[PDB]
C-alpha cells in the first residue's frame, strides 16, 4: 500500500 | 543523459519449432522517452512493454515481449531510438547469447 | 534477506499536452505487482501480479485514489522545480520518487528509505532517523525548509513503519508460493568453437528468483573474473531472471576450467565444466 504525499517542493 | 544498454534473448533456450518467449531488455537509459520494437524480418511485431520503472541510480529500465516460434530461417532483432542515440541501436537476436 | 516492499514514481512534464504524466508502480522485492499510469480518461491502480488480484474494492479504491492525489502534487512538483532552476517553459523535464521498507527479524521496520531525484540526479532524501530531510542541492535546500514548516517527515515516519511494514507482510503472506521461495537457477554450460585459437565457453543461469547471483570462472581454482563477458542479469518474462558469463578459452584446454554458481535457491553452489 502506498504513502500519501500531497505536499509540494 | 544515459543511453540504453539492449539485450534481445528468449526465455528458454531456442529449439527450433518449439514455442518460446522472445524478450528485449533495454535498461540504464535517460531520460525515460524511448522507442522499442522487436523486428521479425526487418518488420516491427507486435509486441507488450512492460511498465516503467528504475534502478536504484534512477535509470529506467524495459521490457519488450512476446510469444515466437523460433525457426532456422527467420531473423529477429530489438531496435532502439533514444535521445542519446544518433542512429537506431539496432541488436540481432541468437540463440547463443 | 530482509524483504522489502518499495514504490517507484515517474512524473514527466509534456508541455505539448500542457499536462504532466505519472506512472507509478509497486514490488515486493524483484516482484512487481501493482501499476498506475494517469494518461487515461478514467486511470485506475491496476493489479500487475496474479496474488494481489484477490484484494477487494476497497484496496483497490485507496490506491487509485493515492495515484489520483499523487498525479496532481507531482504536476505542481514539475512547474515549482521549473522555476526553482529557471528553466525553460519549452522542455520536458522528470521527477521520480523511491521510497519503501524492508523487514526486520521480529516482523518491525528495518529500514525505511524514500528519496527523489529530478532529472536523473538526486534532490533529496529522507533521513535514518525518518523524522528529517537531507538536500543534494541548493533547490532542495528551499524544499527542505518548506517541509520542516509543514511537518509531514512525521507522517511519513508514521507510514513507514506503519502501513508500509504491515501491508508487506500481508503482500508476503498472500503471494509466499513465489515471493517467499527462491526458485534455483537451470545451469548449463555451452561451447562455440571461436577464432584459430580460441573457444568461447558460456556458463549459463536461467529462470531463478530471487536476482542476487553469483557467476564466476574459474581456471584451476583461480578467478577469471578480469577476462569473462557478464551480462546484466535480465527478466525471463514469467518473474524469474536470467544471466549468463563467458570466456574464451585455448584450444584443447577446457578441462582447466570450471563455472562456480552461487544463489540461495541452490541446496549447495555448482561447479559446473564443459564436459
Amino acid at each position: 500500500k502506498m504513502n500519501t504525499q500531497f505536499t509540494a517542493v | 543523459a544515459r543511453p540504453p544498454k539492449v539485450q534481445v534473448y528468449s526465455r528458454h533456450p531456442a529449439e527450433n519449432g518449439k514455442p518460446n518467449y522472445l524478450n528485449c531488455y533495454v535498461s540504464g537509459f535517460h531520460p525515460p522517452q524511448i522507442e522499442i520494437d522487436l523486428l521479425k524480418n526487418g518488420e516491427k511485431m507486435n509486441a507488450e512493454q512492460s511498465d516503467l520503472s528504475f534502478s536504484k541510480d534512477w535509470s529506467f529500465y524495459l521490457l519488450v515481449h512476446t510469444e515466437f516460434t523460433p525457426n532456422a530461417v527467420d531473423q529477429y532483432s530489438c531496435r532502439v531510438k533514444h535521445v542519446t542515440l544518433d542512429k537506431p541501436k539496432i541488436v540481432k537476436w541468437d540463440r547463443d547469447h | 534477506g530482509p524483504h522489502s516492499l518499495s514504490y517507484f514514481y515517474t512524473a514527466v512534464s509534456r508541455p505539448d499536452r500542457g499536462d504532466s504524466r505519472f506512472i507509478a508502480v509497486g514490488y515486493v522485492d524483484d516482484t512487481q505487482f501493482v501499476r498506475f499510469d494517469s494518461d487515461a480518461p478514467n486511470p485506475r491502480e491496476e493489479p500487475r501480479a496474479p496474488w494481489i488480484q484477490q484484494e477487494g474494492q476497497e484496496y483497490w479504491d485507496r490506491e487509485t485514489q493515492i495515484s489520483k492525489d499523487n498525479a496532481q502534487t507531482y504536476r505542481v512538483n514539475l512547474n515549482n522545480l521549473r522555476g526553482y532552476y529557471n528553466q525553460s517553459e519549452a522542455g520536458s523535464h522528470t521527477f521520480q520518487n523511491m521510497y519503501g521498507c524492508y523487514l526486520g527479524p521480529d516482523g518491525l521496520l528495518l529500514h525505511g528509505y524514500h528519496q527523489y531525484a529530478y532529472d536523473g540526479a538526486d534532490y533529496i532524501a529522507l533521513n535514518e532517523d525518518l523524522r528529517s530531510w537531507t538536500a543534494a542541492d541548493t533547490a532542495a535546500q528551499i524544499t527542505k525548509r518548506k517541509w520542516e514548516a509543514s511537518g509531514w517527515a512525521e507522517q511519513e515516519r508514521s507510514y513507514l513503519q506503519g502501513l508500509c511494514v504491515e501491508s508487506l507482510r500481508e503482500y508476503l503472506e498472500m503471494g509466499k508460493d513465489t515471493l517467499q521461495r527462491a526458485e534455483p537457477p537451470k545451469t548449463h554450460v555451452t561451447r562455440h568453437p571461436s577464432s584459430d585459437l580460441g573457444v568461447t565457453l558460456r556458463c549459463w543461469a536461467l529462470g531463478f528468483y530471487p536476482k542476487e547471483i553469483s557467476l564466476t570462472w574459474q581456471r584451476e581454482g583461480q578467478d577469471q573474473s578480469q577476462d569473462m563477458e557478464l551480462v546484466e542479469t535480465r527478466p525471463s518474462g514469467d518473474g524469474t531472471f536470467q544471466k549468463w558469463a563467458a570466456l574464451v578459452v585455448p584450444p584443447g584446454e577446457e578441462q582447466s576450467y570450471t563455472c562456480h554458481v552461487q544463489h540461495e535457491g541452490l541446496q549447495e553452489p555448482l561447479t559446473l565444466r564443459w564436459d
